[PDB]
């Protein structure tokens, strides 16, 4: 080797795909870190999510979105917030007494739907109706007296039929296995977007080739120091407030003739969706205990009978429409036919969001009773109900209670994606052309917008052959 | 293999072109290597592990240089000859062909000979230079 | 469609000789082989394609390329004889059935 | 601008003094930049924290001196002349008037040019002393 | 009180054996000083402590060495003349009798003022060199 | 032990106003007694009349 | 705690070839063990059982 | 320990100060609670068992 030397090179543009935690970074800024909560003011970062993209020339990278481990940081991210945010707050402990309850009663209000007055809840039947009224002794704060309050309970909040088939009395269904805890009143907190920033050493890559089907090669490849804004917002059989693909609607599974594996549907143009709780709720404060205060549904004052969600009817059905066009595509020569919603629990079994505070549940068979690659050949009203007691996350066992919020709510979003899965057995005649929506893990919710990114450190130490020997001689070498 | 540096490209925006091409950027990847980015909750000992584990990353990396005569230099020609047992590599792809990223992979699976040569040439020349000084 | 085909359906084999079946399949997909142990609860013996199951000696091999599955039991002993089912992320096959003479 | 080094001051006691006095103490600010200080509670990630910073600040700032071929001298000579663009400052006050804690106002709107022009200057340097070694 | 270093022994296994056959680790103690070993629970507090306080220590070692001109090698060769109270010790066991934990002790009571010999000659030495680039 | 050092012709602006040392205090006093009595026994059980 | 001797339900003792006949000779873990019986809460805080 | 039994004390004429003795051969001992307990789960407020 009288032509050929070591040389050792520091700074060099080489990495790996390992895996690290990341930084949260916020809006920039919406936060107060502990006066209250919006979304993670006690915990994330404020500071600047300024993404400042870098194109690479020749890069070539393989990406993989169900493989993608941010999902399952945001998973756990999510959930030590949702548990820290919850832990100082109220116990619902002392409210499982025996609750006597009775049909409610409405002081002459007047009826959206209809032009006459209120005449009876099981005609006017919304809100009213679905509603219980029930009274029971509880503590007061000296803890030798008690007294009779009274409040409103949604019935899917109580129990009846284990306190004997005959009785009128009610528990709490939290009681049965777990203790409760009310959300406070100053943590409330919604979907504020948030960004992930590499920690020192590692560059998260973007790929910018839209149409990938979200594995396989990518080579418009960029390289950002912050992820753009997610929304951590959190939905069943329908993503909401997510972002749209540049070219029409994609859709992503790891393998389609692997039925049991949920098909993500990506929109490119989205379908604007009005739910409201009609009528003013009169929030009631009972006490418990020496200093804490327990929040419920007073009397409702207004008109009553409405829990409605509207969607455009020409829009919702060109995009299903286009649905079927693309999934006609990816199953050659067989029609496209939605239905029903399979079943399972109603977290699933209805479309869920929180709007204000407030958890809604909705029957969605109005909205997939579809045909041949779209619907059969204006807007469609959505009935819905409310839950107070909540289980955390689909069948975690953390529960909750949500605190009523008083009068009319409203609220508006923009219907991006879909989730769906396939028939099983054939049958393959009259079999294939089946689609059905479905629930989904949090992870297919995020994963929607993370398939774009990945993670790697930085290798910045390389060696290779140059033409100096230490002080000593030069060299004789090759070209191109 | 080589190339006059810049520092304005920001970040890792080159990659892809030839090793004498890419050779340029040394100093912005030198840099931000380690700067930046910067009621009870637990996310502060998050933040201090990943900045004491990128501190200790960059520790690492300065001590192999400067255990090889290299600490202070980005690039760094040292002594220890091509070895035996290559003799073969494809040098006309090196200069002018192979980006870092694909020339990382054709010396994998050999890097740990190369430190090992290293140290014993900057150890052998380190006691040859006391060696010099102590007959003046 | 008609995803799995088992061919031969019936054989007849001594003990400590070698049986051989074929499975077809007509999509692209995993395959995999079952061994109905008679009047009990059938169990996994191949999957993804060569890959043996947990516990099964080396008598039970196969491998395929695209649409046709062989499957090769050397020396079958009398207690592995029955029935072996074919099977793809639903689809059965219609089975083929082994004998003792 | 110059003197005989010390280390027996302490700390900053001076400081106060022009800079070709003051710049004699550069041993003991070195020294204590990082040297020191040193039932569940909390602040331990404050004691971390500030530790923490304090070792990336000297990351930091020996990095920034790595790079301009400055690391392992506190006094350093570079090669980038006085800017086109100033040609003007004041260096009759420099040497025997201003002290360090007034001159630092001065130079101010027109470091980031120099954090620049010593790098560039010290990575031509770099490419040339390795051209000249691959020359024999 | 010198020769040919190595580093295969892994750890610390010389010890015991003189100077001039124990100063040949001094790539893998270097090596071993700061590398590796790397619901609610605190003991992250107490990883991070160890793990600050081992590269404050390293820190701490590598910033003296620097003062003294020393920062880029293990050996260093350096001006100090052997102390004017001293001109007594026992050097023909220094060199092949005294083993490095042995010799440890009998310079403790007098190490304190040789880090100050050391740092004002290497002072004098720096404004000299650069009064010397200065004079032309 | 302080160690006082005197400086030789520095003059610098102090404001006593808005000296954040004071805030410093503030809050390290509130977590000190708020995480010094947590553990300690609650007077819930004798609210009785 | 309102508690009583045990009571067995015609067991065998190991250390013996006869049926188990009283816990105060048949004196291993039967014996130095009592029966206890007590009222508690229920879930609902107003029954007891 | 590799060698027959050893027997330990910072002062063994200090008679207060415990002697530990450490063996060479292990002996085996073999402990047993016969009979098949029956774990009983009464409940407790709204969650615990
Ligand atoms: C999907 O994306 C849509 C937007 O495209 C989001 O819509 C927002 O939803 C939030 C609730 O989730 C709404 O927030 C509430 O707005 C009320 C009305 O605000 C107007 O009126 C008030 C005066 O009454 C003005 O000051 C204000 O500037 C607006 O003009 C507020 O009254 C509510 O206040 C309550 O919450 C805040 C924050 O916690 C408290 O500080 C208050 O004290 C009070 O308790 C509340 O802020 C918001 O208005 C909606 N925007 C739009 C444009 O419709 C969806 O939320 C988002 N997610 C989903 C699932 O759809
Ligand atoms: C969602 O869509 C539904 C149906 O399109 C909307 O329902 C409409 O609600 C209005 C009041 O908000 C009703 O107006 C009343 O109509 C009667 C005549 O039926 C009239 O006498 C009253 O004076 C009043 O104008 C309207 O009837 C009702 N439409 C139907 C078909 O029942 C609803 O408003 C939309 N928005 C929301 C938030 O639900
Ligand atoms: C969403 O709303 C629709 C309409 O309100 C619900 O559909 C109804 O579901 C019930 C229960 O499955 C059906 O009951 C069945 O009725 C037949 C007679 O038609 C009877 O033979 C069965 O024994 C059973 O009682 C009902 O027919 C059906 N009606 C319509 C119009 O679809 C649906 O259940 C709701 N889904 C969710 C998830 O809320
Ligand atoms: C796939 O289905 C679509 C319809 O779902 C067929 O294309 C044509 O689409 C337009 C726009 O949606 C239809 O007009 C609209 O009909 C709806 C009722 O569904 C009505 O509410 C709107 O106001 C508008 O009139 C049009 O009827 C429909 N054409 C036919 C023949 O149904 C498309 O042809 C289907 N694909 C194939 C391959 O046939
Ligand atoms: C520990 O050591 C004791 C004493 O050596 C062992 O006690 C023995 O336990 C067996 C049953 O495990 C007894 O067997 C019975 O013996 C009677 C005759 O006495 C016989 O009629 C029964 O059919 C049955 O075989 C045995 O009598 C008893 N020995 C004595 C002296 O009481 C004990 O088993 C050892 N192990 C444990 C875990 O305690
Ligand atoms: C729910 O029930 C409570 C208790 O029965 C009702 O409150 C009482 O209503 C009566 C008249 O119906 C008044 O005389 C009482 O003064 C009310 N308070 C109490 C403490 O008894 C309440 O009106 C009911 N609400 C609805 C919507 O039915
Ligand atoms: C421990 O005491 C309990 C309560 O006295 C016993 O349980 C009852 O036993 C009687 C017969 O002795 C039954 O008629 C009851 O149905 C049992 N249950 C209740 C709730 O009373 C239990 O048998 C005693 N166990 C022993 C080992 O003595
Ligand atoms: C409502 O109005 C009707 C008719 O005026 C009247 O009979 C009734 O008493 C009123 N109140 C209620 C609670 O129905
Ligand atoms: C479902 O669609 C069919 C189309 O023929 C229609 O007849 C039926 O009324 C629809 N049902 C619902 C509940 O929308
Ligand atoms: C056990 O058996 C004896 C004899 O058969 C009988 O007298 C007795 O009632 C039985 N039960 C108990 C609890 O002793």
């Amino acid at each position: 080797a009288e032509n050929l030397w070591v040389t050792v090179y520091y700074g060099v543009p080489v990495w790996k795909e390992a895996k690290t935690t990341l930084f949260c970074a916020s809006d920039a800024r919406a936060y107060e870190k502990e006066v209250h909560n919006v979304w993670a003011t006690h915990a994330c970062v404020p500071t600047d999510p300024s993404p400042q993209e870098l194109f690479l020339e020749n890069v070539t990278e393989n990406f993989n979105m169900w493989k993608n481990d941010m999902v399952d940081q945001m998973h756990e991210d999510i959930i030590s917030l949702w548990d820290q945010s919850l832990k100082p707050c109220v116990k619902l402990t002392p409210l499982c007494v025996t609750l006597i309850c009775s049909n409610a009663t409405v002081n002459n209000r007047t009826a959206y739907d209809t032009r006459s007055n209120v005449n009876v809840t099981s005609i006017n039947n919304t809100i009213m109706g679905e509603m219980k009224n029930c009274s029971f002794n509880t503590t007061t704060e000296i803890r030798d007296k008690e007294k009779k309050e009274y409040a409103l309970f949604y019935k899917p909040d109580i129990v009846p039929l284990n306190e004997t088939s005959n009785t009128s009395e009610y528990r709490l269904i939290n009681c049965n296995t777990s203790a409760c805890t009310q959300a406070c009143p100053k943590v409330t907190f919604e979907p504020i977007p948030i960004h992930y920033c590499a920690p020192a050493g590692y560059a998260i890559l973007k790929c910018n080739n839209e149409t990938f089907n979200g594995t396989g090669p990518c080579s418009n490849v960029s390289t950002v120091q912050c992820t753009h804004g997610i929304r951590p917002v959190v939905s069943t059989q329908l993503l909401l407030n997510g972002s749209l693909a540049e070219k029409e609607i994609v859709i992503r599974s790891e393998n389609l003739t692997n039925n049991a594996k949920i098909i993500i549907v990506h929109l490119n143009t989205s379908v604007e969706i009005v739910c409201t709780r009609p009528g003013n709720n009169t929030r009631k404060s009972v006490r418990i205990g020496p200093g804490q205060t327990f929040y419920a549904t007073g009397d409702i004052i207004g008109d009553i009978r409405q829990a409605h969600c509207n969607i455009s009817e020409k829009q919702w059905n060109e995009t299903l429409q286009k649905v079927g066009k693309e999934l006609q595509k990816h199953f050659p020569n067989k029609t496209i036919k939605y239905e029903r919603s399979a079943g399972g629990d109603m977290e699933i079994a209805t479309h869920s969001f929180n709007c204000g505070g407030e958890f809604f549940y909705c029957n969605t068979s109005k909205l997939f009773n579809g045909t041949y690659n779209g619907t059969d050949i204006s807007t469609i009203t959505l009935q819905c109900r409310i839950k107070q007691i909540i289980n955390m996350w689909q069948g975690v066992g953390r529960c909750m209670y949500a605190p009523p919020i008083a009068g009319n709510i409203t609220c508006k979003s923009n219907i991006t994606g879909l989730l769906l899965t396939r028939d099983g057995g054939t049958n393959s005649n009259k079999t294939e052309e089946t689609f059905r929506p479905a629930g989904g893990d949090m992870r297919d919710n995020w994963r929607s917008e993370l398939y774009k990114y990945k993670v790697v450190k930085i290798e910045p130490l390389g060696v290779a052959p140059t033409r100096c020997k230490r002080r000593v001689v030069g060299r004789r070498r090759r070209r191109r | 293999a080589v190339g006059i540096g810049a520092v304005f490209l920001g970040f890792l925006g080159a990659a892809g072109s030839t090793m004498g091409a890419a050779s340029m950027t040394l100093t912005v990847q030198a840099r931000n290597l380690l700067s930046g980015i910067v009621k009870l909750t637990v996310w502060g000992i998050k933040q201090l592990q990943a900045r004491v584990l990128a501190v200790e990353r960059y520790l690492r990396d300065q001590q192999l240089l400067g255990i090889w005569g290299c600490s202070g230099k980005l690039i760094c020609c040292t002594n220890v000859p091509w070895n035996s047992s290559w003799s073969n590599r494809n040098l006309s792809e090196i200069w002018d062909n192979m980006t870092w990223l694909q020339w990382d992979k054709e010396i994998s699976n050999y890097t740990q000979i190369i430190y090992g040569l290293l140290e014993e040439s900057q150890n052998q020349q380190e006691k040859n230079e006391q060696d010099l000084l102590a007959l003046d | 469609e008609i995803v799995l085909t088992q061919s031969p359906g019936t054989l007849s084999l001594s003990p400590g000789e070698t049986a051989i079946i074929s499975c077809r399949t007509s999509q692209y997909g995993s395959l995999a082989w079952y061994q109905q142990r008679p009047g009990q609860a059938p169990r996994l013996v191949i999957y993804s394609g060569s890959t043996r199951a947990a516990g099964i000696p080396d008598r039970f091999s196969g491998s395929r390329w695209g649409p046709d599955y062989n499957l090769t039991i050397s020396n079958l002993e009398s207690g592995d004889f029955g029935v072996y089912y074919c099977q793809q992320y639903e689809f059965f096959g219609q089975g083929t059935k082994v004998q003792v003479d």
